[PDB]
């Protein structure tokens, strides 16, 4: 967890498992940033604020 | 009984291994009063449905 009002932009791949993960993709390994999916569509709750 | 998680999901052998009400990571040291393990075969189409 970070510290209070520090900023991290690390787009590094990021390792959930036992086993290394020495390049950009696997099955225990991901890219750490993930998109809100802002749809029109959406109830609220799921709405940009 | 005392369950090894870690023997379990850090094997190559599953093609989906998805937890729902935890990180899997907390199973390690998180305890419960019992356990169910439900076991069936499906398409490969269908273990989305689950």
């Amino acid at each position: 967890n970070l510290k209070p009002f520090e900023r991290d932009i690390s787009t590094e791949i990021y390792q959930a498992g036992s086993k290394p993960c020495n390049g950009v993709e696997g099955f225990n390994c991901y890219f750490p940033l993930q998109s809100y999916g802002f749809q029109p569509t959406n109830g609220v709750g799921y709405q940009p604020y | 009984c005392v369950a090894d998680y870690s023997v379990l999901y850090n094997s190559a052998s599953f093609s989906t291994f998805k937890c729902y009400g935890v990180s899997p990571t907390k199973l390690n040291d998180l305890c419960f009063t019992n356990v169910y393990a439900d076991s069936f075969v499906i398409r490969g189409d269908e273990v989305r449905q689950i």
